[PDB]
RNA sequence: UUAGGCGGCCACAGCGGUGGGGUUGCCUCCCGUACCCAUCCCGAACACGGAAGAUAAGCCCACCAGCGUUCCGGGGAGUACUGGAGUGCGCGAGCCUCUGGGAAACCCGGUUCGCCGCCACC
RNA sequence: AGUGCAAGAGCAAAAGAUAGCUUGACAGUGUUCUUCCCAACGAGGAACGCUGACGCGAAAGCGUGGUCUAGCGAACCAAUU
RNA sequence: CCUGUCAAACUCCAAACUUACAGACGCCGUUUGACGCGGGGAUUCCGGUGCGCGGGGUA
């Protein structure tokens, strides 16, 4: 299970790329969704690649992300511990990462909004010109570098 | 053989036994087909259907065990063929096959041949078959007089010790007439 | 082994090879049996432009009608060697051919099953000269 | 193209590897497909009759009826409905 | 005409002879020069190295094998040594000389394409390198720059 | 399948070569022209009738890789080329990095001297 | 190689050659594709059927002209069945 | 035998890639009716640029 998080806009990108996020349920720039890692999806993230950030993020991330940037399908209301366990199979925040983690569950089965809008980087990315192994923000990163962009975006 | 670029032909062109052109001519009715073949001393006649991984006999008819009903003379002749035919034909009948076409291989078409006898014999086992009565031998060739007339002009018998020396169209009639009616395998 | 290994004559065959005939008339009984048209392939200078036409004919002799026939051509020849094949053959002379070959030939000849005769089982040119020499005359 | 006949452009589809050349197996010029059964449109350089236009090389359609021994394959160009006339030589069963 | 004209390969390959008429005889004399008689029996061997893909007109081909072999003449008319050019001018070349209408142009030429890195030039010599020279002056009649490379030669 | 007939795939089956096999199930060569039939001339072939002989052809069986073919290991080669991305480099031609793919020739070593179906049959 | 003619393609117990026989280069009426990718548009063309009558073949079958893609023409008026 | 080179109208080979159909996941539709069908009304048929692939041309 890997963290998507779109960081290119649309104009001038394929359609058939961003027809592609849309599929992945991302919209907008910084917005963030959690993706499973299989064939039919990874050849997916493959042809976003260019204008994304993902990676496999930690259980206190996701956790962190997850309590500060998490949305019922419907609604404001908060996503914290209360709401996690009066709405869902879990008991807290912890447990449901714990599932999305394991690829056990999804955001949506559980009546929340595939997307975590996130908020612009605190401290700025690494630039949206060049991959990670360059010194950039696009591309596949580390649990270490994608909890680093997910943090700072909290 | 000679490099990339060359052509083989399909094995059974390269054996010289299967004419494909003929073949699939012969394939167009949808229907079964009687295969009749011959050797130096004996004939066959089977009726072949299509498959999956290749063709299927499901009735077939060999002038060898044609003594096992009663032939006690030579099996690359004449009467041999039609019979061979009939019991081809009625075994065929059994198996629930009514209708077939005559496949005769690289065999010529010529009148009174022996794989015409053994298409007179699948019709008169019951087979229906698109045919042509006057390419057919008249009977009595059928009947093997034609030898029997031959030995006429014996001097020495026809046949080395086999059975009789002024042979017998009449040990046709008594084999056909057998043929028609109950015993085993038929 | 042998006596299938033992060569034979097959077909001998006469034939004049005349530019346009009145010719068959000796053909026919210098050999025994009816002569055979000889068309001729292209158009050529030698006033030959006709593709199909009559331009010689050839006698096909197979059995006592070739010997009965060698039993009188060879005695007008002399050669030999060199003048062979190399699957056993020679023409001398009005040409006059023999091919020979060993009993089972038929399987390169019938229609089912063919198939070529192996090298070995071929007549080599001194094989022939054998036989043919061992039949009332002398090789070179 | 400098011409707009049926065979414009089709000098790769209509010929054969040099290996595959002369006279193709009867077998498959005479397999049977029943309505609704999904075949391979291609045509085989070796057999003359039963083709259809060239464009549709490469299609899949489905069975949907015969006319004389021809089979009658529907399939879709771009966004249209269309009905192929084809012979079995021409066609494959699909999976 | 100049060379800035022919000395991309951003065209089509042009070569068919079959569909192309009347084109110019090359101005190569030879392709095997010095002791052809002999094989590549010498103890060095150095080339000369295109570093850029170019085409080279059979014109400059002739000037840089002339100044070259021609002053491989510091060994002698019969001397010890074989020069080799391996490339030919396959690429035929046009030149439109109506303006910019019915364009496509007329024969004038042929050209040889060179990739970066192939050795265009190949001499023969024992431990008398005058050849090395003979490639300073060669490499200066074609539109690349070039790398004088030595092979079988660890008699530094 | 101690030899057969009809086939499917249509060279992994081709080309070439070695050895073995038949009073019989057999297939052949083979022997022979009164008949059906036949050669623009020949019972060569085709067709018909038949066993004196043979295992020499064919065919069946076992095997050989020199040539051709199929597939595989290792090397060539993650090279050539390439879908996506870049305020990376270069006067430019063009190149480079990240991402997703990925060859051909050739060399060396294996493989391949057919596989499979239906019927018939000491 | 040959297969009438460009080019490309097809074809070997043939689609080529020879021989013999025959007039299916037949009347009628369609299905489909093409012309016009997708995507509407005429004439024309082709593929594949059916009805009828025929040719050849033992027969399956083949023949809706020539192996395939060029060789074509609206309305009005005339002549013709 | 050895040795030096090529192909838009060459091919014993052969990608990336494009593409028909089917299943899966995704997304979408069943009060926002998708897919599709029928009808009304158009505008439009001078285009341009970047990048990739091009063909012509010294450019
Ligand atoms: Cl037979
Ligand atoms: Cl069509
Ligand atoms: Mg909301
Ligand atoms: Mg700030
Ligand atoms: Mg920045
Ligand atoms: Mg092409
Ligand atoms: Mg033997
Ligand atoms: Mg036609
Ligand atoms: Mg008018
Ligand atoms: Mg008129
Ligand atoms: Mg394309
Ligand atoms: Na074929
Ligand atoms: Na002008
Ligand atoms: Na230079
Ligand atoms: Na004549
Ligand atoms: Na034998
Ligand atoms: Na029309």
């Amino acid at each position: 299970m890997h963290a998507l998080v779109q960081l290119r806009g649309e104009v001038n990108m394929h359609t058939d790329i961003q027809d592609t996020l849309e599929m992945l349920n991302i919209h907008h720039v910084n917005h963030c969704t959690l993706v499973p890692e299989t064939d039919a999806y990874r050849g997916m993230v493959a042809k976003v690649n260019d204008f994304v950030a993902f990676g496999e993020p930690s259980q206190e991330t996701l956790e962190t992300v997850l309590a500060t940037r998490a949305e019922p399908l419907e609604g404001d209301a908060d996503v914290d511990d209360e709401w996690v366990a009066e709405h869902t199979d879990y008991d807290d925040i912890s447990g449901l990462a714990f599932a999305l983690l394991s690829e056990e569950t999804t955001l949506r089965e559980q009546g929340l909004s595939p997307t975590l809008r996130l908020h612009p980087p605190r401290g700025g990315h690494d630039g949206v010109k060049h991959p990670v192994k360059e010194g950039g923000q696009l591309g596949k990163h580390d649990t270490e570098g994608i909890d680093d962009l997910l943090e700072a975006m909290r | 053989a000679t490099g990339p670029r060359y052509k083989v032909p399909m094995r059974r062109r390269r054996e010289a036994r299967t004419d494909y052109h003929q073949r699939l001519r012969l394939l167009k009715s949808g229907k079964p087909r009687l295969v009749a073949r011959k050797s130096n001393k004996h004939v066959r006649a089977q009726l072949v259907t299509l498959g999956p991984n290749g063709d299927d006999t499901l009735a077939s008819a060999h002038s060898s065990d044609l003594a096992e009903y009663g032939w006690e003379a030579p099996t690359g002749n004449m009467p041999s063929a039609y019979l061979t035919g009939l019991l081809a034909g009625l075994r065929a009948q059994e198996a629930g096959v009514e209708e077939a076409v005559l496949d005769i291989g690289l065999n010529s078409p010529t009148p009174g041949s022996k794989v015409f006898a053994i298409q007179e014999g699948a019709i008169d086992a019951g087979l229906d078959i698109p045919h042509n009565d006057d390419v057919l031998a008249d009977w009595q060739r059928t009947r093997g007089a034609h030898i029997a007339e031959y030995d006429e002009q014996l001097e020495e018998p026809l046949y080395s010790g086999d059975f009789d020396a002024a042979d017998l169209p009449e040990h046709f009639d008594e084999l056909r007439e057998t043929l028609l009616d109950g015993d085993i395998e038929l | 082994f042998h006596e299938m290994r033992e060569p034979r004559i097959e077909k001998v065959v006469v034939h004049m090879g005349i530019g346009h005939a009145n010719a068959e008339d000796i053909l026919g009984e210098i050999t025994g049996q009816m002569p055979v048209r000889t068309k001729a392939k292209r158009t050529v200078g030698e006033f030959d432009i006709r593709e199909g036409d009559p331009i010689g004919a050839k006698v096909t002799l197979r059995d006592e009608m070739a010997e009965e026939f060698l039993q009188t051509a060879l005695p007008l020849a002399e050669l030999a060697t060199s003048q062979f094949d190399d699957t056993g053959n020679f023409s001398f002379g009005l040409d006059v051919t023999v091919n020979l070959v060993r009993p089972g030939y038929r399987v390169a000849k019938r229609d089912k099953a063919s198939r070529s005769i192996p090298t070995k089982h071929r007549l080599n040119p001194a094989d022939a000269v054998a036989f043919i020499e061992s039949t009332y005359d002398v090789e070179v | 193209p400098s011409s707009n006949g049926p065979l414009e452009g089709t000098r790769g589809k209509l010929k054969n590897k040099p290996r595959d050349r002369g006279t193709s197996p009867p077998q498959r010029a005479v397999e049977e497909f029943d309505d609704g059964e999904k075949v391979h449109l291609k045509i085989d350089p070796s057999v003359p009759n039963g083709r259809f236009h060239p464009r549709f090389d490469g299609q899949t359609g489905t069975v949907e009826g015969k006319q004389g021994d021809a089979y009658k394959v529907d399939i879709v160009d771009g966004g249209k409905e269309k009905t192929i006339i084809v012979t079995a030589a021409h066609l494959r069963r699909q999976e | 005409k100049p060379g800035a004209m022919y000395r991309n390969s951003s065209k089509p390959a042009y070569t068919r002879r079959e569909y192309i008429s009347g084109i110019p005889g090359k101005k190569i004399a030879q392709f095997d020069m010095g002791n052809n008689g002999a094989g590549p029996t010498y103890p060095a061997q150095v080339e000369l190295v295109v570093e850029k893909p170019v085409q080279i007109r059979h014109n400059a081909l002739e000037a840089a094998r002339v100044a070259a072999n021609r002053y491989v003449q510091n060994s002698g008319a019969a001397a010890n040594y074989k020069f080799r050019i391996r490339k030919f001018p396959f690429h035929v070349i046009r030149e439109n000389k109506d303006g910019m209408r019915a364009p496509f142009g007329k024969p004038v030429g042929t050209a040889a394409r060179v990739h970066g890195a192939n050795h265009i030039f190949i001499a023969w010599v024992n431990p008398d390198p005058n050849v090395e020279e003979a490639w300073r002056r060669a490499k200066m009649k074609v539109t690349p720059t070039i790398n004088i490379d030595s092979s079988p030669a660890g008699n530094a």
